[PDB]
């Protein structure tokens, strides 16, 4: 169905600046609006949204209110500017998902067979991306039900167009890296990789820790998911592992080696040029 | 700017409508101008290693002249 | 009395995405973009545009 | 009278809005009106900009068309925006930035209806990667320079910061109309925000690639490798053979091994090292 979904950083201020205009009047939680983007193979990509006025009730989950005519006017005004665009889904900027998430999304199905929710946090305080990406579909297991509505993750990433690139490097003045090269190439990649897998080791922490003193829901498909990767752990201890690994580092260090070499030749080489070429030049003073 | 290379008028005869599917089968009688075009032509493109060992030099062009037909 | 003509050239071959080089009817050949919403796969080399 | 110390504030949104609309339409003229206020008569801000619906078959729109602004306007304000129209844009696609004779009629209604219009103009080709080109006018009637008088009375000196470029000079400019200063507005929460461009995912920085077409890229990088060293000591001989005058041109249609060289060295370091180091904390990270 969907493989990926990529975000241009145009709906992200139009996220951000619809929350600051219209929680300023008052104090609301959650904000809703409908986004629009293309298709194309497997892949989906998203280019801009407007907004809808939405209602809701902190004293139950089970009332709410949308506007539909003003999504439907809205969406024929904004086709006699650009028909390229299409309707694919909406977004709310709430911190995590509600139980009202399904309803809404059988509400506004109508409009579009395969939408996609998004969910954009709107002050975020580390270094994961701000966008999660749902998808509703039928599950089906033993008893209680023949087949019941649950969403599913997918991947998604943040994309630039040229226009869009160009406009973000201006207004990206103060931060730039530093260099490019082992730097980029090792603090980008492996301490936040540290950083996300402690962090999720963490969460699943939390959750074991909810059960079997507290709530105690047990359910099995985490307990399966759990055995599985207990059971993945590989074993280093291994003779032939030892010796494979120490054959590829033997073969691998010899390279370094040899460029290392190279470097110093060039060194003495340079070093060489500016001496001959600048001792003489004091006697053209006289 | 530099750029890479580009040219005009005929291209590269493409082989798919290029190809003229005349056989070497269809010419009778001409074997000695056949082996004076392969050996002018042909082998310097290929076995290029044996004509600078005994070195011969081989030619950059070659003219065709006679009657029509 | 609110149009203008345009030039016509012939296509020679497109460097990237953006970028064609044709040559007009007379000599000088250009290094030129295309409009974004044309088709780009109906533009090979020889044609008129 | 009006002075050379105005000020224009243009937040993010609307720029990308109106840069991404402009080079949408490379090949003609796209229009659209602004919207902000005026919170003084020193400094005016712009909020939000929408585009407009236009006529084909040319590079220019009349602005008069009613029913889509006062249906815009009425329809925004049922969430939030309570703004009002500040003036028009339009971008001119690798020209620079004036306006042509039709535009001073344009810009006439505007400042019949309100006084202190601005007119902004975009460049959407000629920008890269920073200094984009965006101008803003206002205009002025000859007939107050008949008294012998010149607009924009002067109380500092801010305002001419930046020397106009020859073809703005060329076409009307100070005979016909006015440019003002610009400016963009930034806060934190939308550049924090914006830089999480490009970022990539914790899983991308601890997979450790093949190890079978590792040797292939490292095979191939030795061999050239090779070539470069012998053929280094045939250019280091003959340095000083010919009179250094012309040293340099001689390297202007083969290439020279010494800079050739150093890029497979830096490229060739830098994957080992950090192929080891992935593998190297890997072993211990996982069991």
């Amino acid at each position: 169905a969907v493989q990926k979904v990529v975000v241009h950083p145009l709906v992200l201020l139009s996220v951000v600046d619809h929350f600051n205009r219209i929680g300023k009047v008052g104090n609301q939680k959650r904000v809703v609006g409908v986004l629009l983007g293309s298709w194309q193979k497997k892949v989906l990509d998203v280019s801009n949204s407007f907004a809808v006025p939405f209602d809701e009730d902190d004293k139950d989950d089970s009332v709410w209110f949308l506007d539909h005519d003003y999504l439907e006017n809205m969406y024929g005004m904004f086709k006699k500017v650009n028909a390229r665009e299409r309707i694919v889904g909406w977004y709310h900027t709430g911190p995590k998902l509600h139980k009202n998430d399904i309803a809404i999304n059988e509400l506004m199905k109508r409009y579009c067979p395969n939408s996609v929710l998004v969910i954009i946090d709107v002050k975020p305080k580390d270094l994961g991306l701000p966008t999660e990406a749902y998808i509703s579909v039928e599950e089906v297991h033993d008893d209680g039900t023949p087949t019941s509505k649950t969403f599913e993750h997918v991947t998604s990433e943040i994309g630039a167009e040229e226009a869009e690139e160009v406009g973000v490097e201006h207004l990206l003045r103060d931060i730039k890296d530093t260099t490019v090269g082992t730097l980029s190439q090792r603090i980008t990649n492996q301490v936040h990789g540290l950083k996300g897998l402690n962090s999720k080791l963490l969460d699943i922490r939390s959750y074991l820790e909810k059960v079997a003193t507290g709530k105690l829901p047990i359910n099995h498909q985490i307990i399966y998911q759990l055995q599985d990767v207990f059971n993945l752990l590989p074993d280093v201890s291994l003779q032939e592992f030892v010796k494979a690994f120490y054959l590829k580092t033997n073969d691998q260090m010899v390279v370094v080696y040899l460029a290392s070499l190279i470097r110093s030749v060039v060194a003495l080489h340079n070093l060489i040029n500016n001496k001959i070429a600048n001792r003489d030049a004091e006697k053209k003073e006289g | 700017d530099v750029l890479p290379p580009e040219a005009d008028s005929s291209i590269m005869m493409l082989t798919s409508d290029q190809k003229p599917d005349v056989m070497y089968a269809d010419i009778g009688g001409m074997d000695i101008q056949k082996q004076e075009v392969r050996e002018a032509v042909e082998l310097p493109l290929t076995h290029f290693e044996l004509y600078k060992q005994i070195g011969i030099d081989p030619p950059r062009g070659v003219l065709m002249y006679g009657p029509p037909g | 009395l609110q149009s203008v003509g345009q030039i016509v050239g012939e296509v020679l071959k497109q460097l990237t995405e953006e970028k064609f080089i044709v040559k007009a009817t007379n000599g000088p050949r250009y290094v030129v973009g295309c409009r974004r919403q044309l088709d780009k796969s109906k533009l090979k080399p020889g044609t008129r545009v | 009278a009006v002075d050379t110390a105005e000020q224009v504030y243009i937040s993010s949104l609307a720029l990308l809005k109106m840069l991404k609309h402009g080079r949408a339409g490379v090949p003609m003229e796209v229009m659209g009106l602004m919207l902000g206020e005026f919170v003084d008569d020193y400094t005016v801000r712009v909020i939000d900009v929408f585009a407009m619906p236009q006529s084909g078959t040319g590079v220019s729109v009349e602005a008069v068309d009613p029913v889509f602004q006062a249906k815009m306007l009425d329809m925004l304000k049922q969430t939030g925006r309570p703004e009002m129209v500040v003036g028009w844009y339009h971008s001119h696609p690798g020209f620079g930035c004036w306006l042509s004779g039709v535009d001073i009629n344009t810009q006439q209604s505007f400042e019949a209806l309100s006084e202190r219009a601005v007119a902004v103009v975009v460049d959407p080709i000629q920008s890269v990667k920073g200094k984009v080109v965006i101008d803003a006018f206002r205009l002025i009637n000859a007939n107050m320079m008949v008294l012998g008088h010149e607009p924009r009375q002067t109380t500092s000196n801010l305002g001419h910061l930046n020397k106009p470029s020859i073809q703005a000079l060329i076409h009307g400019l100070n005979r016909h109309y006015y440019s003002i200063t610009i400016n963009y507005r930034k806060n934190e929460l939308e550049q924090k925000m914006l830089l999480n461009l490009h970022k990539k995912s914790w899983m991308e920085g601890l997979t450790l690639q093949d190890y079978s077409e590792h040797c292939k890229h490292n095979e191939s990088v030795v061999k050239e490798m090779l070539e470069l060293a012998k053929n280094y000591n045939k250019a280091v001989e003959e340095e000083d053979k010919m009179t250094p005058e012309q040293l340099a041109i001689k390297n202007v249609g083969k290439q020279d091994p010494k800079r050739h060289l150093e890029e497979h060295v830096d490229v060739l370091m830098t994957s080992n090292i950090v192929q080891c180091l992935a593998a190297m904390l890997d072993t211990v990270v996982f069991k």
